[PDB]
């Protein structure tokens, strides 16, 4: 049966892939309602700036998106199975931190110069 | 050679902090829960394999939130309710003694005052009943203790202050993790943990000294501290067993009213029917000396097998820090704990504390923001459990071999941290990227 | 075989309670808060639709209510408050012209009023109707004295109700009824969607519901049930049937100061006679437009009864009598002449008016407001749209005035309104598969 | 064209067609308060609708054609009679005790189809 | 590497390489309320503009090319001439009459498309 | 034989009308409701632009109006009130140590206040400046008891005018002008964008402007219309002129409570010889100084005008002065002495007489003031007059005279190189692609 929410923490990256649905369409779910009212934004503007990166980088629609930026040993060399079948994602996190920016930056400049090359190769026909 | 993989929907997460807000679980209430949002009695609490986390109840933010809620709750309570300002006149008060007994001398006093009516052009003579405590003499000429600080408003006769349980819950994109180990003391990383979304129900219990009607510990006694060699850190013991405790006002109160200007009704305590005697809480012998040697056994694991624990009593610094402060029937109690802490511990029958009754409060340690506590009409009794205890060390840095504590308390954020100490706050997290054999 | 199809943008609603906002075109209503229509809104009649309303279920009707409660309260919050008026009044009777009507009703009374200074007290005199006053024990003191703060309404904000336009916010739509001859408890064949109402004015009465819609063909009496003694009856007219109102007394008003910034106000005197404020309803009209209610009225009730109108029930005025608001004034008037008849030239009727400065409004204790006078003679001619009726319970039936609970005038012109949500989101089958 | 929900009570298929007004039209001292509240409404249920779409696997489309087969008991009409003679709205109340039987049919179908393109782009 | 409106003043094809920037630059004691409102509005305007590109099918691009024909009634310039020589602020000055008229067209041309691949899929 | 193409994220915008919000990085603008900005905001310089500026037709002006007056109001609203002072006052001259420059104006003044018991009531003897009280028929009464309540601005609240950064909200940016010696009415070549705006001081003054920004290179003088006599002029200096403001006289302030919770404060006495406050500016520099605008403003005039600067006309005190905070007591200054040269084709001063007033009505309103405590001891300060308010008279020779008016015009001078736009990243244009 399935696990809840966060239900995975814990378990290996490989394993918690098979819950990526259960944690994404759990986002976004007198007087003295300013609270509330600042808490219902917050929610939806955390939620934008994931969609709009995401979109950003091609990954429009999918909980799933391979890119075709290569994966350098210099942020982190373990063997394949270290990585998806001992390690869990509160690790894995910890262990890359220091390189997010990098990966975004290399995520949105292939993207950016993927539309490019499509846009020539549909005018070429 | 692998490609990075970006997936959305990953378990992990981030400290953070946020805006809580209150679910009332579903006329009048200081707590306002009307303006909270109703829960599910029952929300799915999910457990957590193979997750540790760290915890820090001292530097846990929730605490601070429940501070502030509470002190706004109770400021919009009193907000709309009866000015009083006029009553801020010289009194002419002398003593009531009529049919006390010997512990009530002096502390009971009968004021008569010119206060004004409806009409504008119009007084009336007022006779009414003070304590002690409330009333000051100035220069038989005297005035209430607020008048040379600020105006104190009268609580609404309508709202009660008992306590409702409020729970907190996340909002979306956060969650609360909890630590379920049994015997966690507040700090260091928790083996068991689960994911709720709301607290359960924590109550707003106002209490000094001893901890009232709050959870209990599995199986033992638990000592939590920020520093326990720090001599300047408080110590919080939660109780594995409740104990009891009957609390009093056994005086007939007849309560009277009158206008003091359209509307703007006035409450007084008028007479007391039958004699007077002193308010009082009763605490067993026998489970009171047990209940300590559970905390003795706790204490010396941290102070030292063969040292010497000796109970005291608090400074007199402050009535309400030194005192057992609770609101029993509508009604403000200052009990006397001496009789609970006054032994050395070397390795039907009952306590009685006397305690005080006092109608003008000045709360959570402001200044000018006094209320007044509208007498209770007939006899008051409620039996409460106490579930904990503040407790400070008091010592030098001789080694006397014999540590001593005393009560403390006054902080109103340690009963707040005292419940709230198995919560955190985090931020879900679900993006990230890791490396696969994936190319578009 | 077949598949599942998403598709999304489906025209289709449920039934709903959000929160509506207010819409219009320096005024008690507040309407600088509100934000401009547009022209000509769109409204979009539904083919082959057909809807179900119940109007005393309608949540259109709460909102209203609160937020014009809501609205009355802020208009005051900032004005004078006339805590200093609350004194022993010395009071003798006004003497000097009387049609012995206004015998007693008008008063002449002295007070000693703080002002500008601390040390300062001023002798004032006012007129004040016997209405507004009870005695103490010529000793007297205002109505209020004993239950409410009062405040003085400010002197230069208008009470004409402005028409608002309550509009839906976007996901949700409102749909409204344009069936004729439709009661609101059923089923509806001809419905049309709109973003915003009408415009609705906040028009504040108590038995004859005043410069509302009319029918548009025959008079439409509707009820929750009809059958149910406790019930109130809603008339709508199919024609208006005009009232002529009057205050016809030239009132000179003074001002004095109570304080520093503030302002009171007063009637000084009255100028020529003295006599009493009155509404006039032709006879004819008013005949034929109640026989129209008893022909509508027995078709629920048999084709061979009854019916009687009576005067209404003893209470407070606000129920027993008619009130209105007129260029700012609160009249208070006796219908019984209007009511009075069983059923099986220029003549008029002229209905009898007292006058208020002290009111209390929507039936609250604790918040008085102060009507400040106004300077000369009143008179406004008004539409009369409607009734709220109620009923005794033989082989006669008797229908009285009734009302003061005003969400029913609200339910009045929100009867064919329905607020629903847009559920865009649809599945159905078909032959697709990806 | 007819306007917003012009089609509504007008046949399925014909309904189908114009699905854009719609999809235009959504998302179109405490009075300040009630319009801050109705803009955040709004907003919240536009993207929760958004949000279910992507789940599902379209986003950006008004006609979402995916894979999971009809079951006879959810409704055991014909096409012809669901599309040419019903209207929308009697469609959903035919079938609404089995809306959430279909949505985690949905769900389950999209997360099988991303693991499987995951590996079919690693195998090759 | 120019800043957030660094590319302004560029040619219109100079610019387009820009695009990420300044997409990526969106959406980033009663003076609360003023807050939300900012909140707020970020929040609408932003999801307005993806709502049209949802519906003329360019959802989660930032170039997007369609089938709706450039009409020379609009603009009869060189493309050349718009491309290396003008600048977007220009551009937009010389068919903002057209504005209106393309976006029609935009929603019409996808709407089609649907419809046509939702057959085609099922004709197999 | 092109197809359309849509874009996203182009760098496109258009005017626009927002509401922005405060940053800024105890007093009455030391507020904790603005977020703190950074350290090291940026600004991109965009090339080969021009864009249009207008100064007058700027709604940045119409919010800093606002949110400045509320703010007021915020710091005000929780403080005493001070109704028990309408009591009647008795009044003689305070004459002990007097020069004569200061004859008159400083009364003592007795009175019959209440304290802490409604029952009881207290004797006061308090000082008072004659621009306060008014007579009325030795019994006179505060200015403001017939027409306002007045509460007292708290003891512990400053009014320093911390610099306050307004930023944009996201979807917008701010436009700035860098071309230097821009009027502020055309075009402008030389544009940067930035988030947030440099720190502005929100500076409360009538005839000359207070430690705003200095011109770079020339006197830049400034109108919605040179040609309309109902306009002002803001004239931008190049060297600040410094001025040495002070209030010689050393005030010994008192305090009673007057209720519970209230107290009330007063001038008990003064130690010393009673002094005319006043300022001084060099008389070298201020010389110096209108002969630079003099030479600008011929520009617009004609260089067979002159140009004779002239005193104001009466009015309120507070357009014919020029007032100022100084340490939080509020200055009526006369510029008489200022404005007195005709201009026709060292170690010396230029002395200012002022006057001090408790009671304030600022921005003008009706039905509001403000209460100034009285602070201790000797005051002094110093500050850069960086420009002025000039009107003309209304046919040769024509007259300048200060006036301010409008306090809008103010914050004008700081905003005049900023402009909001709203971003506008959709766009189509024609291209060679077809899907
Ligand atoms: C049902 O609906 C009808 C309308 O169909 C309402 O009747 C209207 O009621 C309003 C409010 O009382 C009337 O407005 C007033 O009109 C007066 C007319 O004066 C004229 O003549 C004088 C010269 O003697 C001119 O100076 C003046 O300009 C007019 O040409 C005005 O004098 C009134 O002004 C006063 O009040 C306003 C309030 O904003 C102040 O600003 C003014 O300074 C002044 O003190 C006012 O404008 C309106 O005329 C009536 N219409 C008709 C056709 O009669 C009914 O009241 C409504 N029924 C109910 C119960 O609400
Ligand atoms: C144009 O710009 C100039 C330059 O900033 C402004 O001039 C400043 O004005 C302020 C306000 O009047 C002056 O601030 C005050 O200085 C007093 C003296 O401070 C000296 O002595 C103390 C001794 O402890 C030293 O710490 C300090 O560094 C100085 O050497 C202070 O006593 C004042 O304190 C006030 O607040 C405290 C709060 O705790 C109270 O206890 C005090 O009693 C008192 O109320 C205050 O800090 C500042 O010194 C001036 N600067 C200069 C260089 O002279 C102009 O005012 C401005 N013009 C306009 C129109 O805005
Ligand atoms: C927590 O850790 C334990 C291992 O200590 C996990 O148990 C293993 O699960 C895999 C997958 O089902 C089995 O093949 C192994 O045989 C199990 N090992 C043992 C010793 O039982 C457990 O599943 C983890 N929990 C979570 C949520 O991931
Ligand atoms: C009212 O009560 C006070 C105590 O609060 C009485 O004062 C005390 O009187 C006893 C003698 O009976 C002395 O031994 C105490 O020292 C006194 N206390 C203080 C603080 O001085 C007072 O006499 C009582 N008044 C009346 C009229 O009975
Ligand atoms: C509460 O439990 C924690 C966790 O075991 C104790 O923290 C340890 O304290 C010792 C002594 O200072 C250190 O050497 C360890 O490194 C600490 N562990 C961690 C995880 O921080 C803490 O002292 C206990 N406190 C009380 C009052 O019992
Ligand atoms: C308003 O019209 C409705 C619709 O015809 C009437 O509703 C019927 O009332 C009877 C009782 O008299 C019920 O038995 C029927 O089942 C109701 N029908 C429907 C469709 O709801 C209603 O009585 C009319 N009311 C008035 C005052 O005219
Ligand atoms: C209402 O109707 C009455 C008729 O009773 C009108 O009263 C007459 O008014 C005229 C002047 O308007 C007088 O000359 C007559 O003497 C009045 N008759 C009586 C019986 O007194 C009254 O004017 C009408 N009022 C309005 C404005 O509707
Ligand atoms: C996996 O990593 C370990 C070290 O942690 C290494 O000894 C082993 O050889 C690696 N195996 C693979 C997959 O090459
Ligand atoms: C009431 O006022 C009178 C005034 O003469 C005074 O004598 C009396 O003592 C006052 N009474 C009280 C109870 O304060
Ligand atoms: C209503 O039904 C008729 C057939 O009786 C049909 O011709 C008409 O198009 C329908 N209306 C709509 C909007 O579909
Ligand atoms: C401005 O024009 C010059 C022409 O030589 C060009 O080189 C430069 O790149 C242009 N600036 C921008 C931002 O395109
Ligand atoms: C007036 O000044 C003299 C010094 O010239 C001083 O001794 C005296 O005390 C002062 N008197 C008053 C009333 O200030
Ligand atoms: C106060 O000074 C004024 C100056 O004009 C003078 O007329 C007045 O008589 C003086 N009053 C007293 C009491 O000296
Ligand atoms: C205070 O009140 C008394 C009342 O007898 C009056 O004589 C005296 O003049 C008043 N004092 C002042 C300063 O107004």
């Amino acid at each position: 049966v399935s696990l809840g929410f966060l239900g995975a923490a814990g378990s290996t990256m490989g394993a918690a892939s098979m819950t990526l649905t259960v944690q994404a369409r759990n986002l976004l779910s007198t007087h003295w309602g300013i609270k509330q009212l600042q808490a219902r934004v917050l929610a939806v503007e955390h939620y934008l700036r994931d969609q709009q990166l995401l979109g950003i980088w091609g990954c429009s629609g999918k909980l799933i998106c391979c890119t075709n930026v290569p994966w350098n040993s210099s942020w982190s060399n373990r063997n394949l199975s270290e990585i998806w079948d001992n390690m869990t994602w509160l690790q894995w996190d910890k262990e890359i931190s220091n390189y997010t920016q990098i990966i975004y930056g290399l995520l949105e400049e292939s993207q950016n110069q993927q539309e490019k090359n499509e846009q020539d190769l549909l005018a070429l026909d | 050679n692998l490609w990075v993989t970006v997936y959305y929907g990953v378990p992990v997460w981030k400290d953070a902090e946020t805006t809580l807000f209150c679910a009332s679980d579903a006329k009048h209430n200081v707590w306002a829960t009307h303006a909270c949002v109703p829960t599910d009695p029952n929300p799915q609490e999910i457990h957590l394999e193979n997750v540790t986390e760290e915890f820090n109840m001292w530097k846990n933010n929730m605490v601070e939130q429940m501070h502030e809620d509470i002190i706004s709750l109770w400021d919009q309570s009193l907000k709309p309710c009866v000015k009083l300002t006029p009553l801020c006149v010289t009194l002419q008060c002398t003593n009531v003694t009529n049919n006390i007994t010997d512990d009530m001398r002096g502390e009971l006093k009968n004021c008569s005052f010119n206060m004004t009516t409806e009409l504008r052009d119009k007084k009336q003579k007022v006779y009414s009943l003070f304590y002690r405590l409330d009333v000051v003499q100035i220069n038989k000429e005297y005035r209430l203790i607020n008048c040379n600080t600020s105006a104190i408003t009268q609580a609404c006769p309508k709202v009660s202050f008992e306590p409702i349980p409020i729970h907190y819950c996340a909002p979306a994109g956060f969650a609360i993790l909890k630590c379920k180990d049994k015997k966690f003391n507040g700090t260091g990383p928790c083996p068991s943990v689960s994911t709720v979304q709301c607290t359960h129900g924590i109550k707003p219990v106002v209490s000094t000294q001893l901890l009232l009607n709050g959870s209990l510990a599995e199986e033992e006694v638990i000592i939590r501290s920020e520093n326990i060699t720090n001599n300047a850190k408080n110590i919080l013991v939660q109780l594995n067993t409740p104990v009891q405790i009957n609390c009093t006002r056994p005086n007939n109160n007849t309560v009277k009213s009158i206008r003091i200007g359209p509307g703007q009704a006035f409450y007084y305590t008028g007479d007391i029917i039958g004699d007077i005697r002193q308010a009082h809480c009763n605490v067993s012998k026998a489970t009171w000396n047990e209940t300590l040697g559970k905390v003795v056994k706790q204490l010396r694991k941290h102070f030292g097998n063969n040292t010497i624990i000796r109970f005291a009593q608090s400074s007199g610094g402050d009535l309400e820090v030194t005192t057992h402060s609770f609101n029993c029937g509508g009604e403000f109690f200052y009990c006397n704990t001496s009789g609970l802490f006054n032994s050395t511990w070397i390795s039907n029958d009952s306590i009685t504390l006397p305690c005080r009754i006092k109608q003008i409060i000045n709360m959570w340690q402001r200044i000018g923001q006094a209320m007044y506590a509208p007498p209770i009409q007939g006899v008051i009794r409620c039996v409460s459990n106490i579930t904990g205890l503040i407790l400070t060390r008091d010592g030098g840095s001789t080694n006397s071999t014999t540590e001593t504590f005393r009560p403390g308390g006054g902080d109103m954020r340690d009963n707040w941290r005292s419940e709230l100490y198995k919560y955190k706050v985090v931020k879900i997290e679900p993006l990230g990227v890791a490396p696969t054999r994936c190319k578009r």
